[PDB]
């Protein structure tokens, strides 16, 4: 939760940090990828593990 | 020329924005017709893989 | 100085009655953004065919807005009386960096001409009238929303015909009912549709006169007119402030039978407007001849990141307010909601702070307060959070206990007791989104339920009406995942919702009728 | 819905992306008052047209 | 001084209304906004313009 992640609730913080929104945007999608990857490999593997 | 006045004006092609950008895209290695001939070889391959 | 014609001759001024019993009725006519309600169109340049995310001054979805109603006055049947108002010209409002008004919301529609409540009528436009400028104070009978110096006034005449726009000093005339006189309760603004709307000849002036009766214009600086095509069109109108002047915005010019609003006009302001009102209004009309108005609504701008959706006309056709709900600030970030699966972690709950805890050797009971999330000041160490009564750990005598990251893990106060800070919790959340339902469900994880309910006051989002429409119904269930609202025990066994919830849980989507 | 069909799809908007990024950011501030050199040129003095 | 109100086309040095750069207009059909002059791309490059005359350009650097 970048809004959290790069200041504890300051105001401040959030009006500075706006101009650099599209940063955390592009963060929160690139992990938003690799944690389904980490699921997809997971529930593949185990399809292979299952006998019938 | 699609990328010219002496063409259509509905032209937004990623490619004409090259000619501002300065960056260049690649032709394919292969060609549509020889990936063909060589799958096609494959294809003429098949019957068959047994009779060692 | 400007030449805006003379002064009224009248001896005294129109009586006004202020009777807001009458005009207090109940219809929001809310901005809906989704359709770009309320949105002005961004000035400076233009785009078409596309979404964008932008930072401007623009109202928040969901504002119902202020009602303006205008009524008709006092009369006998065959004559006018008295003028019948609002309690508006006192209503004086931050003007900051602008506002907005929908106006002729109910046009067309039937109903009361509230002056006599059990009487409707068709529902007409009207358009607003305003009193704006750098300052304002009380007159000397003790009235409120005098302004000072030149003030702005937006004053529409002729029975919605033309704007006039103006900046004079006004100078308040001392008759009977005047706001230097006898018996003055507010100046209000009339026309007299039986002489002033006449077919092919309104009174362009009749608004100007009545205001003229309250008022002496002086040393003007401006005026300019406007003009308005009469029609029962919904209609979106605004102003703002720069360091270029008064920007005056209207749909009716570019976008009439849209909305987008454009600006229009800007007028020689350069004072900045701090305060506003409405100027109460009435229309000495007869009792055969008694209509009814739309009310206006007035709207605040704020500078607001949206979603703006751009047709190939280049209109704004919709818009997404990217904080008004957790799915929304999503969707801003990832441009729409079908995009994947909308099942993202979202927002998180901030805490909400209590009143502080103070110590320090050199208002009550501030020495502890335990507790939840307190604001601290304790020998000069801020923060805010929670105290616990804990057990001590070292080194004694030196006050500040800190971790590994260098955060204060706790302190000895001065009643020798230790304390652990904790700083303050927070509740993390995460929602699960069904693209083809359009629905969702979500989780607070870690939270659970016993610190859970439908309502909250931490807070993650503006508003969480869109799980409250179903899950006001229902308490949460406690899954091994986390606690969730909107779960419904099924107890049933999928292979892949699409929406897995980890572990050996998963959240089914319903099925379409 | 074939996942294997998906990750070609992937393939391609993976090429995408590549030159959207080097094209947007063409119009990208970098802490410069413009991304655009005309227009750092056209409206600031040389002193400061250099620092941006 | 003449004729500079329009030239078409090759590549240009051009001044609009404040909006400079070098292109060639093209004529061709009006995408909106209609009445905001100035419209912008996606990666927020001039596209084209609405000229005093009438025309609407299209702008392809
Ligand atoms: C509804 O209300 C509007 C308010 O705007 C009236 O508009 C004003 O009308 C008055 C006349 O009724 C105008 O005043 C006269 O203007 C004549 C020429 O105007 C031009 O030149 C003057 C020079 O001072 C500028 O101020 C003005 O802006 C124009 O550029 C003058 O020649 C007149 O002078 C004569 O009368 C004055 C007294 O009023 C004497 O002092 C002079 O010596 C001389 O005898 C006069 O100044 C006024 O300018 C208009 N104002 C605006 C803002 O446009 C409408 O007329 C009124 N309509 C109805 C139906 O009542
Ligand atoms: C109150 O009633 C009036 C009268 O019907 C409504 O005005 C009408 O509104 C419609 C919808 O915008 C207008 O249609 C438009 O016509 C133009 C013509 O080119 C077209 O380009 C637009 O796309 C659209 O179809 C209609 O013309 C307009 N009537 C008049 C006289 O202009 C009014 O909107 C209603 N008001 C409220 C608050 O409900
Ligand atoms: C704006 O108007 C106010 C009041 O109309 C002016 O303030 C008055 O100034 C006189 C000067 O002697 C005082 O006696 C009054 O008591 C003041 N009244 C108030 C309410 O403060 C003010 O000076 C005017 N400003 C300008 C720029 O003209
Ligand atoms: C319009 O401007 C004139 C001056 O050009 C104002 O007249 C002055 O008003 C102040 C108010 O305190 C007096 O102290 C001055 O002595 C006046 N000057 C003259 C020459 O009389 C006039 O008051 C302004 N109009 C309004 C309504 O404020
Ligand atoms: C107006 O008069 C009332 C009388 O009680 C007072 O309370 C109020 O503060 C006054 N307002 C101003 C702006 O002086
Ligand atoms: C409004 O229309 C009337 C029609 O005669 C014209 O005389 C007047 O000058 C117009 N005013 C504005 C502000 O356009
Ligand atoms: C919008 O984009 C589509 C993409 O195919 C294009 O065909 C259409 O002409 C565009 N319209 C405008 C106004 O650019
Ligand atoms: C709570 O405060 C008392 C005060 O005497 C202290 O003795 C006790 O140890 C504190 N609790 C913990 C967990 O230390
Ligand atoms: C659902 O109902 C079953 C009934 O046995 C219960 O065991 C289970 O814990 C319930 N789950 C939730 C989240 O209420
Ligand atoms: C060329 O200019 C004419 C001027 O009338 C205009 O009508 C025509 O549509 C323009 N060409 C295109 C492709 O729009």
């Amino acid at each position: 939760d970048c809004k959290q992640y790069v200041c504890n609730g300051f105001q401040k913080c959030e009006q500075l940090l706006r101009e650099y929104g599209q940063f955390c945007s592009k963060i929160n999608q690139a992990l938003h990828g690799a944690n389904l990857r980490q699921d997809d490999s997971v529930r593949n593997l185990f399809a292979s593990v299952k006998s019938s | 020329d699609d990328c010219m006045q002496q063409g259509p004006a509905s032209a937004r092609d990623l490619i004409c924005a090259q000619y501002v950008a300065g960056y260049k895209v690649l032709p394919p290695l292969m060609d549509v017709n020889m990936e063909a001939a060589y799958t096609s070889s494959l294809l003429g391959s098949i019957a068959g893989v047994g009779w060692t | 100085y400007v030449d805006v014609g003379p002064d009224s001759v009248k001896s005294a001024c129109i009586e006004v009655d202020i009777q807001q019993t009458f005009f207090d009725k109940t219809w929001p006519r809310p901005i809906d953004v989704s359709k770009a309600d309320g949105i002005i169109y961004p000035q400076g340049r233009t785009y078409s065919n596309i979404t964008i995310t932008y930072q401007g001054l623009f109202p928040y979805q969901g504002d119902h807005g202020d009602m303006y109603v205008y009524s008709a006055g006092h009369a006998t049947g065959t004559t006018p009386q008295k003028l019948f108002v609002a309690n508006y010209s006192q209503d004086v409002k931050q003007f900051a960096n602008g506002f907005v008004v929908r106006i002729g919301a109910a046009a067309n529609s039937t109903g009361t001409v509230i002056i006599s409540p059990s009487t409707s009528a068709t529902i007409r436009k009207i358009y607003p009238a305003f009193m704006l400028g750098s300052s304002v104070g009380n007159f000397s009978d003790g009235k409120m929303g005098r302004f000072f110096n030149h003030t702005l006034v937006l004053l529409p005449d002729g029975c919605g015909t033309l704007l006039r726009a103006f900046y004079c000093i006004l100078e308040p005339r001392s008759g009977n009912h005047c706001p230097a006189g006898n018996s003055y309760t507010s100046f209000a603004t009339y026309h007299t549709p039986a002489t002033d709307c006449s077919d092919g000849n309104y009174n362009r002036n009749a608004s100007l006169n009545s205001f003229k009766e309250y008022f002496n214009l002086r040393n003007c600086t401006f005026m300019y007119t406007y003009n308005i095509t009469e029609d029962e069109i919904l209609e979106w109108f605004g102003i703002t402030q720069t360091a270029q002047g008064v920007h005056l915005f209207s749909s009716r010019y570019v976008d009439l039978y849209g909305g987008n609003m454009f600006q229009f006009a800007t007028l020689p302001v350069y004072d900045t407007i701090k305060y506003y009102s409405i100027i109460p209004h009435s229309i000495r009309s007869i009792q055969s001849d008694r209509k009814a108005w739309a009310a206006f609504y007035v709207y605040k701008l704020q500078p607001l990141t949206f979603l703006l959706d751009f047709s190939v006309d280049g209109y704004i056709r919709r818009a997404i307010d990217c904080g008004f709900n957790d799915l929304s600030q999503l969707h801003c970030s990832y441009e729409s909601f079908d995009v994947e699966s909308g099942v993202y972690s979202v927002s998180s709950f901030e805490a909400k702070p209590s009143g502080s805890v103070v110590e320090q050797a050199e208002d009550t009971k501030i020495a502890s307060q335990l507790g939840n999330c307190v604001e601290y000041s304790l020998y000069g160490v801020s923060g805010r959070g929670v105290f616990q009564n804990c057990t001590a750990v070292g080194v004694r005598q030196q006050r500040f206990v800190y971790d590994a990251y260098q955060n204060l893990v706790g302190y000895y106060s001065d009643d020798g007791n230790y304390y652990c800070l904790r700083a303050c919790v927070s509740v993390p959340v995460s929602v699960i989104y069904d693209k083809e339902t359009k629905t969702h469900a979500t989780l607070f994880g870690s939270v659970a339920c016993e610190h859970i309910s439908s309502t909250m006051s931490q807070y993650s989002r503006s508003t969480r009406s869109m799980l409250k429409r179903r899950d006001s119904t229902y308490g949460p269930l406690q899954t091994p995942v986390g606690c969730v609202l909107g779960l419904v025990n099924s107890s049933l066994f999928v292979e892949d919702c699409k929406l897995p919830l980890g572990q050996s849980l998963c959240a089914l989507p319903d099925t379409p009728s | 819905t074939n996942e294997a069909f998906h990750k070609v799809q992937d393939a391609v908007n993976n090429n995408a992306q590549a030159l959207s990024k080097l094209a947007s950011e063409l119009s990208n501030t970098f802490g410069a008052i413009s991304a655009s050199i005309g227009d750092i040129i056209q409206r600031l003095d040389v002193l400061e047209q250099d620092a941006q």
